[PDB]
């Protein structure tokens, strides 16, 4: 029996093997003694096509003015499919809705919808706001450039009072992003993280909860993200960092490694029926870490450098809105890798290579797919270099009997032995276990 | 200044029943608070007996 | 010794190998070594026949109007058999009653009975209500389609304030359902769970708990129970939650994806001698999570798509409410249906499988269940087909040595095998052990 | 070596084996390497007959009015033996009372004694009082049907005033019950559990703790407890319940079935030299639940549909009081019963069965019980079947080293194998351990 | 509602260290007490004031 | 007397996560000493309305 | 199978066998077995040339000044390259800055800079300052010799008061070091550890908490680094503490006596991708914590008797600041050491020694490095006296097979045998295991 890559973990500093996980995650399982599988992620399809170009943000609430969607395609906002108006400002976009009220921001200005018509906010000494969010009947807006934060009217978003605001005394910098957590505002900044509550009191409405910061501050703006009363956001070292007690590192070496990296980091949110997915997003990268299971994935797209579905659902170059369904990415190819090895200590033959997965559950019955191809390439130097792709079939529908061998294999030696399996069929995929030099009996098969 | 409530997921003493800096500094704030108003209160009984005689 | 399903694990994604448990739910027991049993739901039996309509809500409450029983049917309340008047609503029904009222909620409006005439409880600017509860002598009533609840007066539910309302700060959407939680109220929305508790004042009964919020929702209306000091109820995901510091998924894999393929979910409570299911009903499935087992059954009832007992022991097609008694089913047949299974790493000979069961426990002694009949299939594909049903005899009554056994399966290659065994007759059924290849003979049975 | 049933275990539901434990107890010792015995209860001798109807309550303080005993036997009221008066009320006797008082509620009216004459106590509205007790310098009493409970004066209970009574605002329904834990009254309610503490003010002298209330009720009157700083009650589901941080179900699937059968529950107390049981007490059955090893046992009587010795060790078709003394139960037969068995996978020979017990203690020379006679049965059907009794004998009086043994058992195959032993001799008895197939050779015993 | 006392055998903090909805909610009437004394305490002084003042 | 503060190695819960006697006998001295302030102030309120009608 | 040294522990005392760790540090990984492997330190490459002396102080905050590089150059201020001002000697420099001032002490005096001019601050009495901080909208400057320490006005650092200060009263000598730990100020003396608290009150800005102290005092001024929500100081009896409840002492015996042999000492902070190092710097040594993996690695720089990086990473002779990069330590030759091997009972031969560490990753194919060369040299006498330095081949770029394997050890006595690896190569290294006595296999390496 080998073991395979729960996570992945690419870490190049040192040469070390690494172990990718393509479009596969680890879920836990009952039917299997060893109650762990590899499930595919769903292919993506396109739900709604809204605007031209790329989506920076998608709201939806059913209780929230008719429950009509409100998309940010590049510069413009569109609700039911219909553009409301042009939206100014080029960074991250943050929604922040009341029972009759939505307020948009950009990255310099916030714009008020009602439901009639866009108004483009008059904020005090006219600064650049951040971010906008909602809390206990208050609208918060972070000031760009300053530490001091603005609250609005109650329940009035349109209304923002110059004295209204509050400054964050522990940290001498800007603030970057807000999250609500509990109820309560909490503040990231470049240099520490505050916690602040509400009081209740119409004069000071907020008040900061004292002898607790965290002086590991955001990375930049849309780098936290709110799950399961908790939070996890982009550290100022590159570090992912999971609300606790004492806030823990998440990310392993080789997480961290990839993001230092890369130049521009987003954090947001990918839902799957039980999973709730961390998405970490560079500028060649999309990571997944699964809390659930708490073990990081990779998300990739075929012909593309980076995972097509950005923040809320969205994509990266078009106007299109994706939704998890069948196994497709967009009508194409979904690709699904990973390796599986061992380390031996002296020679090894390998005579069999079976891998325990699912056969026989393709929806086509003619057709290129009607026998879906699995890749696997061996490799004895820790990955370096690698031999032929070497394919078999999945099975036709109906041939749930199917086995997934790949026996005759050479030698292998001190370094190890690291096999790469490969799939790039639209059709469903789920790894159970890979063994090597197993039984040879059967029945008919 | 503002006394400040409990968190929810947020531990108020440690691993060996001993109480955190941030229990053992709010628990001084509410101690301070109300040896404050107590002086006050005091403070506030001896001028009225000082202007109960005051007004008459 | 084969190790059968102890829960409901039915996950179609990646084709996984599902172990169905079907009125059969794991007890622990002193008798055996293993301390687990699969023990048989009993059967359903009629009680009281009231209303010509699906029974929407039961009340009995001894102190309550001397125990009377208050009844929900098709627009249509009755107390005692006796129709009391026209309920109009077509949503879950609350009930809140206390010494000499009783209020009824449908989804529109209030309905007052205070044993003498059932009135309608005019409501501040005639709004519809949702949900009505009870709690520590207020009677409160959640407004439909905002996040605002009212407060009656001291014990007396017929008098509602335009004034004596509260709203719930930290969700900006509308509530949705309210449980009694200690005594204390506890609100789910649709994007936050909130607490309350009174605080003494008559001008303001109840304040929030400050700092403790949810971030999860609740799914819709009537989802929320509460059994041991705490509450479970379906969040915004689809996914049940337990009352905690930290709320946990108490829903695994397979439950989630069944309910997210169902548009309509309901979670009401069942109670057996010792064991409290939490019962969540979707349109085609009824799945019971043990408290005291943590462990999730199913439960079927035979002819139809659904379980025939919905809340507070309610049919949902007929005016029948329904009683744990016995094991026949409505006077027919109880399917009991479960699996056991093994992983195989090859080859591997099923000379025996014995089931070690109750036998010899059947009251009938000239009807054609005098000796009831099991029937076992065998599957080598991880269940996906199966062959035919072989049926053995559980022994007729007084035949306390009788041997469940089948001979000479056949051989089971590397997927591993999967025997499903089906009981259908109306008699007391218990498994204590599935073995294969036990020992030989002894004295005669 | 075979495992005896350590607690009283028939379950009937399933047709599960049986392991029940009459007169017999386990207690953890340090003479045998298995650390636990099985010692068996002492015999009920003549303490006093005072009456002749059943003995509905005992009441001894030394500092209470001089320390004589209050004994409630049919509609009458005795002191040393005189009857002091005829007390009105069906229902549950409870005492109250302090140095000069004592007050007597039969569920109908309040009987004060003050040692020089019984009265009547007069209640605000003439109300039946459910239940009396003591706490903190004040009498506390249930207004039956009702939420209310009544506080007396300062140390005199013959003085109730109307505006003198407060209620359980979480419980719309009646209370039940009382118990006076850590100086506290804790009220139980049919539907809820409401701790209170008392305060210094005179005015208002007790409040209700918030926060820490139990859903589950209580079955009726005088179905709780108090032992250890914690307390016992029947919850509404018949389940007994044990005070915690969150209340525990301290019994299994198979006390709560044999309690569900009895209509009348009530939970009392009996006193070993260091054994505390809560026994409860149903209409054909009474077992006790030991605090010190959180097991079950059975309490039977010969000749008896029940334990004779009820609450207070008060007897119920008589007016004798009894106490625990020697090993015969009014001078009679008492019957020691258990089971010990093992489940095979297959054949196995019971060649020699040895109990380890007590041998050669007998206190009588003469007589019939000069050596007494232990008897076994064996069952192969998991003791739905039985066999012949066989009689061994324990030895006379100084016969230390005597063995019990049963030779040739014989086969016992898949079901298992269930050996029953019965005593019932008024001699002492304990169960070291029982073994199959020992080592033969011995030394002139 | 009178503030309670803290009871032997119930415990205030969870397994982890976190205080439970008991003790949380306990403080809260605690700290809401201390405010509501505090604010009535600056009233008297405020409305003393004004008796200097006016009355004198 | 005086309201003692929290020691930094002194535990106040327990294992199980009950308060010890100390920590519980503190909460009743800091609640006391809430009760008897807030009857002061009360008594300060009855005692300033009388001062108001006697100086009119 | 050898055990290397996971930390550096070099005892002098008792002539224990050293195990030193050179510019290696233990990194968890997930692709080997082993779980940990060592990896290099990454050489230090040029980033800019300010000034003509040692680096004091490296200032760069993005929210102060526009994010200007801030050095103290020997007794020189320079703002991005560009000379500001002569500032005062022989203290180490601290900074303290908010959007528009900057505080830099040098032990003597203070200097601010307004992003106009350079000028000397006025403190009171003429007072020479030691530390100058911020926190909570104040600066905080320690008088030298004096256990007072003073605050100024909010957010200006040229308004110091006489009568804005606060005593230490526990600590009757000067204090030495401030730490802002969560927003607040922590004051390290000569003999105590103080923690001080803002209270918000203008008159009184903070407070101190009463019962928190530590006896142990600081060594010397600069001691003392805050990371990862806790602080590392170095106490007066030079062992190096972290923060918690009760303070532990992060430094084995080894590092005591280094730092014992040292008479100054600097406590400054490093930062590698993931890995946080408090880095001690004394005369002759730069060893280095990690917070990560909580073990100890030494750093050094070639033909220097100290590492070059200093705090800050700043060069400790020359005007030149320092970035990790390439593993080309200044051009030049990056040492990496570390000691293998065991004890053993008695005779034990040696006749392969292999090492699983990176082959063919050498950037070179034109110099003398195209192919690096490792040495390993071998002891019998616990280290004391070594042999001749044998060296091997890591192969050249692309040869990821290569093996680098030693032959024929030789027989190994009873004190153990210690086997010291070096590669002195500007290459990457690491090294997962040493193995003695592997399998003979192989296949066309």
């Amino acid at each position: 029996d080998l073991a395979y890559g729960t996570g992945a973990y690419a870490r190049t500093r040192g040469n070390l093997p690494e172990l990718p996980l393509v479009n596969l995650f680890v879920e836990a399982t009952r039917s299997d003694q060893r109650g762990v599988v590899l499930q595919s992620r769903k292919g993506l399809v396109e739900d709604a096509e809204v605007g031209t170009g790329p989506i920076r943000g998608v709201f939806r609430k059913d209780g929230v003015l008719g429950g009509a969607e409100f998309v940010v395609s590049d510069d413009e906002l569109y609700e039911d499919g219909v553009s409301l108006g042009t939206i100014n400002g080029t960074g991250p976009v943050s929604f922040a809705a009341i029972e009759d009220e939505l307020l948009v921001c950009a990255g310099e200005s916030i714009w008020s919808y009602d439901g009639t018509t866009l108004d483009e906010v008059t904020f005090p000494d006219g600064a650049d706001v951040t971010k906008v969010a909602y809390s206990s009947g208050y609208f918060i807006a972070l000031r760009a450039g300053t530490g001091q934060w603005y609250f609005s009217a109650l329940y009035d978003g349109t209304s923002w009072d110059g004295l209204d605001f509050a400054t964050a005394e522990s940290e001498p910098d800007a603030l970057l992003d807000i999250v609500v957590l509990d109820g309560n505002p909490v503040f990231f900044g470049t240099q520490s993280v505050e916690f602040w509550s509400a009081t209740g009191d119409p004069d000071i409405p907020f008040a900061p909860i004292q002898n607790r910061t965290f002086e590991q501050g955001i990375f930049a703006t849309g780098c936290a993200v709110a799950i399961d009363n908790s939070f996890f956001w982009v550290g100022a070292d590159k570090i992912v960092y999971r609300n606790d007690a004492v806030p823990v590192a998440v990310a392993d070496d080789g997480i961290v490694e990839r993001a230092t990296g890369s130049t521009d980091l987003r954090l947001f949110l990918l839902i799957d029926e039980r999973h709730k997915f961390v998405c970490l997003r560079g500028d060649t990268f999309t990571m997944a870490f699964d809390i659930t299971t708490n073990e990081w994935c990779e998300f990739q797209s075929y012909g593309r450098t980076n995972f097509r579905c950005g923040p809320d659902m969205g994509d990266d170059e078009t106007g299109i809105i994706w939704r998890f369904e069948g196994y497709s990415d967009n009508g194409g190819v979904l690709e699904r890798r990973f390796r599986a090895g061992a380390t031996l200590p002296g020679p090894f033959r390998v005579n069999r290579l079976r891998l325990i997965c699912e056969v026989g559950t393709t929806p086509n019955l003619s057709g290129e797919y009607a026998d879906p191809v699995i890749e696997m390439r061996a490799s004895d130097d820790a990955g370096n270099t690698w031999g032929i792709w070497e394919g078999e079939t999945l099975g036709a529908q109906g041939n749930y009997r199917q086995r997934v061998e790949w026996r005759a294999l050479g030698l292998f030696d001190d370094p190890g032995m690291l096999f790469e399996h490969r799939m790039t069929a639209p059709v469903s995929f789920r790894v159970t276990a890979v063994t090597v030099n197993g039984e040879l009996g059967g029945r008919s098969r | 200044l503002r006394l400040d409530r409990l968190q929810r997921g947020v531990p108020i003493v440690d691993g060996q029943g001993r109480p955190n800096t941030q229990y053992q500094n709010l628990w001084q704030r509410t101690v301070k608070a109300l040896e404050a108003d107590s002086a006050a209160t005091a403070d506030i009984l001896q001028e009225l007996a000082d202007q109960l005689a005051l007004i008459v």
